[PDB]
């Protein structure tokens, strides 16, 4: 469908420009260079190549074009591994988080800038080990030894809800909302030492967080355990399947905007950006 | 490891913290390390080390309680630390010391703080103020007093970059300064955040 094609690319390409736009503050800004943001620009640099590299497979894998089965499963598991790296980064973020608040005496002796590469590193290879585990053996693999390549006919559903979904969605899941409420508590403890108001504004800054991430990755893997554990059930129609695709893809658009710019020094950092841009062009 | 400040007048007991913990002094709270600075009073050797630094987690200032003339020159060298240029976003520790000794003056009668402090006379004792068993009402209103005093010019300046952490110290003082710094620095995540 048209629609979901060209939806999908713009989400690409607001992917892109988003995510370089934050890279880019932290290259220019010498206050955003520090361990904190290794998180964030690493996170970033997913998302980005989700909107240039996982996108444009995405895509490929919704026409049902003809080629060989094991080359659609590396097709497919390229765009697993690549939203699974944009999702565990995401966690690092709130690891991160979690330590800083809990134990802030030891952050800077805990969170050294190396350590957070071996942290980053392990997103990565986390990401290939489950991503690629299908190109193993467990999937369910036009001219002869051709197939219409899709992704429900190469990924196998019990690998989808038995171990992606748990490994990749609802335990990172669990974690950061168990982390970000922690968070949110420590807030409320600081405000009480020092109005309402202002501990609603936080409650609703953190639920946003989770929100957002649980809006964005929920439904499709929710319609993917009905899928498996209702094979009697007339299959999700495939404008729904569309729409929870795109909003899984949408998680790559907004991670930019909750976690960057909600860092002060990134949003002045892009006044100067988009402002110097302009007065560039109009000498 | 942990930078801090020490200061604060002679016969301050500033020695005496610094003792129970054991001018440069080296502590272990819950297996993190501090590095404590003594460099106070305001006669000499203040100037001289504070210019030198720069990286204090926080500076603990101590008071006598219980030196109510004195007391009007703690409160000028609280301002000068709060308002201070290379100072200006370091939070400060507040022992508030002898408060036993305090006790003792306040229950004898003879030195009534109004004399030193005349608005002490339309003071009232905070709601929030939480006194302990036993602890005669007059005694908990002067005490909260000179706390209020100390106050009243950290919310002066009221930037928010930092802040003033009060305690009453007649025991476990290293379990303070590290709560203490461990909130400061919590708050600097949460800042960082805007959770604030
Ligand atoms: N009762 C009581 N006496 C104290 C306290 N702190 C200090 N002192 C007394 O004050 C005197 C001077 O204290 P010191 O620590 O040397 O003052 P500094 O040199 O200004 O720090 C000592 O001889 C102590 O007996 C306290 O918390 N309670
Ligand atoms: C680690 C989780 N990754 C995904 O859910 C991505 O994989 C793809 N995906 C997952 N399940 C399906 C499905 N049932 N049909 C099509 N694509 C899927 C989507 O492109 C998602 O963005
Ligand atoms: C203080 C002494 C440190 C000596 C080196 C420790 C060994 C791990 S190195 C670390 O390994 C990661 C793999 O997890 C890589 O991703 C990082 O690039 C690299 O930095
Ligand atoms: C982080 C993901 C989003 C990247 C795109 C940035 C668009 C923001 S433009 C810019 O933002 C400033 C704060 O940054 C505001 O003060 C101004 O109103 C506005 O001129």
């Amino acid at each position: 469908s048209s629609v979901y094609i060209t939806v999908e690319l713009a989400i690409a390409v607001l992917a892109i420009l988003g995510n370089v736009l934050v890279c880019w503050a932290v290259w220019l800004n010498s206050n955003l260079q520090n361990v904190t943001n290794y998180f964030v620009v690493s996170l970033a640099a997913a998302d980005i190549a989700v909107g240039v590299l996982a996108i444009p497979f995405a895509i490929t894998i919704s026409t049902g074009f003809c080629a060989a089965c094991h080359g659609c499963l590396f097709i497919a598991c390229f765009v697993l591994v690549l939203t699974q790296s944009s999702i565990f980064s995401l966690l690092a973020i709130a690891i991160d988080r979690y330590i800083a608040i809990r134990i802030p005496l030891r952050y800077n002796g805990l969170v050294t800038g190396t350590r957070a590469k071996g942290i980053i590193a392990i997103c990565w290879v986390l990401s290939f080990a489950i991503g690629l585990t299908p190109m193993l053996g467990w999937n369910n693999c036009c001219g002869e030894g051709q197939v219409a390549c899709l992704f429900e006919d190469v990924v196998p559903m019990n690998y989808m809800v038995y171990f992606n979904f748990f490994a990749c969605v609802l335990v990172p899941l669990l974690l950061m909302l168990g982390v970000y409420l922690r968070i949110f508590l420590a807030a409320r403890r600081q405000l009480k030492q020092m109005t309402l108001q202002k501990e609603v504004h936080a409650a609703k800054s953190l639920a946003i967080i989770v929100g957002l991430f649980a809006l964005c990755w929920l439904p499709l893997h929710i319609i993917n355990c009905f899928t498996f554990f209702c094979p009697d059930c007339s299959h999700a129609p495939l404008w729904l399947m569309y729409l929870a695709i795109v909003l899984s893809h949408t998680n790559s658009v907004v991670n930019p905007f909750i976690y960057a710019y909600r860092i002060r020094e990134f949003r002045q950092t892009f006044r100067k950006i988009i402002r110097s841009h302009v007065l560039e062009n109009l000498y | 490891t942990h930078r801090l400040l020490l200061l604060g007048a002679d016969n301050s007991g500033k020695s005496t913290i610094v003792k129970q913990m054991r001018f440069e002094t080296k502590f272990q709270v819950d297996k993190v390390n501090f590095h404590m600075f003594d460099v106070g009073g305001q006669r000499d050797e203040r100037r001289k080390w504070i210019q030198c630094f720069n990286d204090v987690t926080a500076i603990i200032f101590v008071v006598d309680s219980s030196d109510y003339n004195r007391l009007q020159e703690a409160l000028n060298d609280f301002k000068s630390i709060w308002n201070n240029r290379w100072l200006r976003t370091i939070s400060v520790i507040l022992f508030l010391n002898k408060q036993d000794l305090l006790a003792e003056k306040v229950l004898a009668g003879k030195s009534k703080i109004e004399d030193y402090f005349p608005e002490f006379a339309r003071y009232t004792t905070p709601e929030d103020a939480t006194p302990e068993p036993g602890e005669d009402p007059r005694v908990t209103r002067a005490k909260y007093f000179i706390r209020d005093e100390f106050l009243r010019i950290s919310t002066a300046s009221g930037d928010g970059r930092h802040y003033c952490y009060p305690h009453f110290t007649c025991t476990e003082n290293a379990r303070r300064i590290f709560n203490d710094c461990r909130d400061i620095i919590q708050r600097m995540h949460l800042r960082q955040y805007e959770l604030l």
